[PDB]
């Protein structure tokens, strides 16, 4: 669906995972969080709102930080994304991020993803993204961008944690931020906060999206 | 608190 | 060296099996692959092969092998010999998926002939538009669906006895891939590929040779 | 017979 959508771009995918290699031709993949699922862009669902002064002392209050992008808009730009993440995992290793958006127009992007404890950034990553036409329109994607040091390490110490309320309880100071700019026009195409909860269903990682309101 | 914040129902029930 | 031309260059190339074990875990085997490990130092030089001596396992009078080569150019023409990996073992999805780069921005068209005693059984063709990437161009055919047909012929295969009679099955079996520019028509890669089965410890195999007049 | 055509001695030399 087109969901975590403004009117100038649609993010359609958003996975972090690990991939762990038996032998040279056999690879397997866990994801930890995805956005997804097999229904049309025009399925769009109603979103419930979030009041966004509910979250602002999650992320840095700075100049160009939640409160001043938001001010400065557009704010149908503003989503809130709650995972419930798939811990449960198990050769050689590798972390990756992949994403994947879509625009009727031909820009120059650029993605900030920053990793937030206690509502201060802890790690930034910045990419710039080019556009293939595809299908009528134009597609950015973000294939198997290695997950940083940090967050390797984030999720080695989650899981050495015997209970899952403790992961949970290290989760609630834990978020991360990601704004997706026109690097020539310098407009705010998407923001997306991220908060996570450790899964507890069988059918995989789940999650909710939200706009972000001023209330 | 998150559970003391005005959030949707939906936020604390995992699809 | 590589499977390169002047204006096109494919840095990966994969056939694979994908299984869901659950909606989070998914277990991938490869049937042939290049670039899979990192293009290195050590990597061999390419030996040659000459042409003349292929051109009745591949289709021939117009528009066929011979006549791209003789158009050329002659740097754009390669063979690969695959040693496939077969030992497979939920929802299940075949796929093939390919990677190229050029210093050009092109429309790419990528024709596949699967070939049975040179003649052509099934064809798939891709148009390919390009992304700008650090000063140069890159093109990729993200796991496109297999056809039924080689999904089937592996079946069949597999259901075989013996490896040396797969052997002698893929004896007549090809596949003839050619890339050009749409606009320009000129030949930027044609790729000819034959097959046998692996016997390795260390999984799928291939050698690459530079196609010559000679 | 395709083994017995001009190829270098690779070509029958699985790596
Ligand atoms: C490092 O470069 C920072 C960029 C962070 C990329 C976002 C990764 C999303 C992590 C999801 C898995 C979290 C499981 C608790
Ligand atoms: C249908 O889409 C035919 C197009 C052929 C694509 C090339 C696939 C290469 C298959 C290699 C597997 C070898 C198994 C013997």
């Amino acid at each position: 669906p087109r969901s975590v959508a403004s009117s100038k771009l649609w993010m359609l995918e958003f996975s972090a995972f690990l991939e762990q290699q038996q032998d040279p031709d056999t690879y397997n993949k866990h994801l930890f969080v995805h956005i997804g699922q097999s229904s049309p862009s025009y399925s769009d669902p109603y979103l419930e709102a979030v009041d966004i002064r509910q979250i602002y002392d999650k992320f840095p209050e700075k100049k160009g930080g939640l409160k001043d992008l938001f001010e400065r808009g557009p704010s149908n730009a503003f989503f809130l994304v709650k995972f419930w993440a798939d811990l449960n995992t198990n050769g050689s290793s590798f972390y990756g991020v992949s994403s994947q958006y879509e625009s009727p127009e031909n820009m120059i992007i650029t993605c900030s993803t920053k990793v937030c404890s206690f509502g201060k950034q802890v790690v930034e990553k910045v990419e710039t993204e080019y556009a293939r036409y595809e299908n009528g329109h134009y597609s950015y994607r973000i294939h198997r961008s290695p997950l940083c040091e940090y967050m390797i390490n984030f999720i080695h110490k989650l899981k050495h944690l015997p209970e899952k309320y403790m992961m949970n309880s290290v989760l609630e100071n834990f978020t991360i931020l990601q704004v997706v700019t026109n690097r020539d026009t310098q407009e705010t195409l998407l923001c997306i906060a991220y908060v996570f909860e450790v899964s507890a269903s069988e059918h995989g990682a789940q999650h909710h999206i939200y706009r972000l309101v001023k209330e | 608190p998150w559970r003391l914040r005005k959030x949707p129902d939906s936020f604390a029930k995992e699809p």
